[PDB]
RNA sequence: GAAAUUGUUGAAAGGGAAGGGCAUUUGAUCAGACAUGG
RNA sequence: GGAAUACUGCCAGCUGGGACUGAGGACUGCGACGUAAGUCAAGGAUGCUGGCAUAAUGGUUAUAUGCCGCCCGUCUUGAAA
RNA sequence: GCCCUGAAAAUGGAUGGCGCUCAAGCGUGUUACCUAUACUCUACCGUCAGGGUUGAUAUGAUGCCCUGACGAGUAGGCAGGCGUGGAGGUCAGUGACGAAGCCUAGACCGUAAGGUCGGGUCGAACGGCCUCUAGUGCAGAUCUUGGUGGUAGUAGCAAAUA
RNA sequence: UUGGCGGAAAGGCCUUGGGUGCUUGCUGGCGAAUUGCAAUGUCAUUUUGCGUGGGGAUAAAUCAUUUGUAUACGACUUAGA
């Protein structure tokens, strides 16, 4: 067990946006391994996490999480949309993100 | 200590600060509607201060309610206070700023007695 | 006065709620949750643990057993929605299981001797059935983790 | 999927390769491009020599110092095509561009690490046969680059080394095959076979 | 004993202005809650 | 000669996944299923379980990040000029 | 048809830029996908319209309640309100145990004009509600008076012998 | 630890000899719960200050003064135990 991971690796690409206006309220996620919308249907509803470090300890922890779920497909190539409880920081475009296998219907 | 009242929604919580009150000291922050002929604000170009309109008007059912649950009622003495007897789940008391330190112990007392809430105890409060 | 007293005041009589119409119908599980089915847990304390499904219970949960002597997981509650239902199955014919219900797990530390003894009872039968098939016993002790190049939306399990 | 992706930019088309790389960065994939001088550009050499000369003739009139900067090396030519496709004037832009390295020849840390190609930017794949094209390193000394021979020299030297490396490796994998054989046809073998392995 | 304007102390930001809008990270700050057998 | 299938359309045919919402607050209405007593998805959400205490969460503020935002006043067909 | 010639202007530059050559070019066709303050469904504010209802029955009848539709705006019209000096009336209103005033990236209320409160500072007066009244609200007028900046420790302080 | 090779930014690569832990190549004996049905979970590497125990090393630049190959002032160039 070098591997401990129960999630698929994601990147945070963008807020939903037109050429010149963005919607912070939706994030565009790129799920690793997913080429097409047909695939990306698998992950809809499944919970995402962005995990970051801080300085101030909270729950005895310097690590934090922003939670949300994959909600609908995006475009033709497996990009998918997502909302989080709060809204990702935009510094995080191109940051890693985590997509879990629950809620499951397998 | 208060009624039902639905989830108090606020719709638009920031102030509405007069245009260019951040530009010149002589321009107070207090709202004032732009009139000038070219004004980008009055004409509403994308990316400027939003202006007050009736659309932000709060829910008739949670309007005037402080986060607690009660409309606040200004109370300047005991008799003033005692209006609120029957209506204790509906209102709370705010003791008028100019009430003497010694009188505020009394109104705090009678309130206590009556189950009436006070929004600003800890008045001219010793210790 | 400091302010002219209100002319109204609403009624401080908290009203009753309308006769709601939401019956509570039973939850049919998905056709892949057959009791005795090996399950992958996906969350919580025993995430990644491979585990054998025993019984649907009345708070929608699933009775899980491990078995304890194979991978350390006890007779436990688990929600269907945090579980991958694998396509392997063990016979569950020799297993009692009818004593376990909600109230069994009820919050009424130390561990009851009942829990511990029940464990052994249920486990030894499952372990008995597991051993009839090679490498199943090991498979249960190994944890599940996705590897570089695993795409869940493709994998059979 | 990898921490760093190293691209042997040989036989690739400048702007297409540029394009994929600019996206790969903006999404946070570290990239190093190498052998930038064996980069291709569509259209015969003269045209691109001419095209470059246009680029050259552009300079701030009152102070050529602040003018557009005409970088002549292949790496830098290639880095131009890339920057053009990134919003480099923003923090997000800079951050992206900081995930990028471009080299002429393949310098020491990378010389012993695997490089990849980008098929949708491979000249041989994209360009129609017969259609004329341009070599970057040759475009560069044409318009001033000083190190075309120094790189070729260090490259021939790397190529000797890398091929004896490969000769030896190929000789080792031979061995493992002739080690394997014994078990290639074993009972476990057959069992794995039953599973696609 | 206001404002403009100024010294000091403390906090922060600053690759050719500053300032503003929607959104969130991070820090500071502030809350609304209360009554249940010992 | 007898079929299949495509294309198109219909079903008050059966079903899986995902998303947003839950306004109202006794009862009165139109139904549905029942041999019946009754039951219901029928004039707007309930049920079960869990989390939170110098805290979960929310407000303000500063800063950073993505996108966006020319100087108002004025006369003018036309003003950032 | 496409391509070439015909095709000459002044800072260095513009298919928006990069760059693109079986296109990322030109003609045509097939699908999928992105996205406005628009369209569809729902919550809330308001405006307008239609209706119910003080029948003996506690607290607004200019009210409560049910239903539908609608919402751009200069010049301009009307309406509902916020704030100021002074007046009649009334809370037997607040106050030297601290009025008013001032300060405060402290709190609450209102869509807003504004209101309210804590802490600080202060020192003799001052509110609310119904009404009355106007010398009643400022960013501008090369506006008035006063006060203050950047400019700037800068220009400069060099004729008449020392 | 024995040999070698690597100067494009080599700061890395192969190789010799044992030593030591692990070994899921195989066969056994134990452990795990109650963190209660998800929240909350492996700690990565930067700097920077302090602490110890060991090895180590024991200078200069500026002001001022001076030169005039220099100079509006700074700067430049000399010189001084
Ligand atoms: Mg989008
Ligand atoms: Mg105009
Ligand atoms: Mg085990
Ligand atoms: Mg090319
Ligand atoms: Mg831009
Ligand atoms: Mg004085
Ligand atoms: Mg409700
Ligand atoms: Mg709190
Ligand atoms: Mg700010
Ligand atoms: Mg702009
Ligand atoms: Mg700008
Ligand atoms: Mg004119
Ligand atoms: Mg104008
Ligand atoms: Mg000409
Ligand atoms: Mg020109
Ligand atoms: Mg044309
Ligand atoms: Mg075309
Ligand atoms: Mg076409
Ligand atoms: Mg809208
Ligand atoms: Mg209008
Ligand atoms: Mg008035
Ligand atoms: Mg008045
Ligand atoms: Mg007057
Ligand atoms: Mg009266
Ligand atoms: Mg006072
Ligand atoms: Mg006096
Ligand atoms: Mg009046
Ligand atoms: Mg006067
Ligand atoms: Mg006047
Ligand atoms: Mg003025
Ligand atoms: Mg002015
Ligand atoms: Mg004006
Ligand atoms: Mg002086
Ligand atoms: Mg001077
Ligand atoms: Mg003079
Ligand atoms: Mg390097
Ligand atoms: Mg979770
Ligand atoms: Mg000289």
């Amino acid at each position: 067990a070098e591997s401990h991971r129960l999630y698929v690796k994601g990147k945070h690409l963008s807020y939903q946006r037109s050429k010149r206006v963005n919607n912070p309220n939706v994030s565009l996620i790129k799920i690793e391994g997913v080429a097409t919308p047909q695939d990306a249907q698998f992950y809809l509803g499944k919970r995402i996490a962005y995990v970051y470090r801080a300085s101030k300890e909270v729950r005895g922890s310097k690590i934090r999480v922003m939670w949300g779920k994959v909600t609908r497909t995006h475009g033709n190539s497996g990009v998918v949309r997502a909302t989080f409880r709060n809204n990702l920081p935009a510094k995080t475009f191109g940051a890693s993100v985590r997509i879990f296998l629950y809620p499951s219907n397998i | 200590a208060s009624l039902p009242h639905p989830k108090i929604v606020k719709k638009h919580t920031k102030k509405f600060k007069r245009h260019h009150s951040d530009r010149y000291h002589r321009v107070a922050e207090n709202w004032r509607k732009q009139k000038g002929i070219d004004s980008v604000v009055r004409r509403r170009f994308r990316g400027n201060i939003s202006q007050p309109k009736i659309g932000y008007g709060s829910n008739k059912k949670t309007k005037f309610l402080s986060p607690s649950g009660h409309k606040t009622f200004l109370v300047a003495n005991v008799k003033d206070l005692e209006t609120l007897t029957m209506h204790t789940k509906t209102y709370a008391a705010e003791i008028a700023h100019n009430i003497s330190a010694k009188n505020r112990v009394v109104i705090l007392a009678r309130a206590k007695a009556l189950g009436i809430k006070v929004t600003n105890p800890k008045g001219r409060l010793a210790l | 006065s400091a302010q002219k007293a209100p002319k109204w005041y609403p009624s401080e009589d908290v009203a009753a709620l309308k006769k709601t119409r939401k019956a509570a119908r039973p939850q049919k599980l998905r056709a892949s949750l057959v009791p005795g089915t090996v399950l992958i847990l996906l969350a919580g304390r025993f995430r990644g643990k491979r585990v054998v499904y025993l019984k649907h219970l009345e708070d929608n949960t699933l009775l899980i057993s491990g078995p304890f002597k194979v991978n350390g997981v006890p007779l436990r509650r688990v929600n269907a929605r945090y579980v991958i239902a694998t396509s392997t199955k063990v016979s569950v014919e020799g297993v009692n299981v009818e004593k376990f219900n909600v109230e069994y797990f009820a919050k009424e530390k130390e561990i009851k001797a009942e829990r511990v003894e029940d464990q052994k009872v249920v486990d030894k039968a499952l372990i008995a059935e597991i051993k009839k098939t090679p490498l199943l016993k090991q498979y249960l002790s190994a944890s599940f983790s996705l590897k570089n190049g695993d795409k869940p939306h493709m994998l059979k399990f | 999927v990898e921490p760093v992706v190293v691209i042997d930019g040989k036989g690739h088309l400048v702007g297409r390769l540029a394009s994929v790389v600019a996206k790969q960065l903006l999404n946070g994939q570290k990239i190093v491009v190498v052998r930038a001088e064996e980069l291709n550009i569509s259209g015969e050499f003269f045209r691109n020599k001419l095209k470059y000369h246009d680029f050259l003739r552009k300079a701030t009139a009152f102070n050529k110092t602040r003018g557009p900067f005409h970088f002549r090396a292949p790496s830098r030519i290639f880095y131009k095509a890339l920057r053009g496709m990134v919003s480099h004037k923003t923090a997000r832009g800079k951050a992206a561009l900081e995930r990028l390295k471009v080299f002429e020849g393949i310098p020491p840390p990378y010389d012993k690490k695997k490089r990849v190609v980008v098929p949708q930017a491979l000249r041989v794949l994209r360009l129609k046969p017969g259609r004329k094209y341009t070599t970057l390193g040759k475009l560069s000394t044409s318009v001033g680059w000083k190190y075309e021979d120094v790189v070729a020299k260090l490259e021939a030297k790397r190529k000797v080394s890398s091929a004896e490396y490969y000769a030896k490796k190929r000789a080792f994998t031979k061995k493992v095959a002739s080690a394997n054989a014994t078990a290639a046809e074993s009972d476990v073998a057959k069992q794995l076979a039953a599973l696609g392995y």
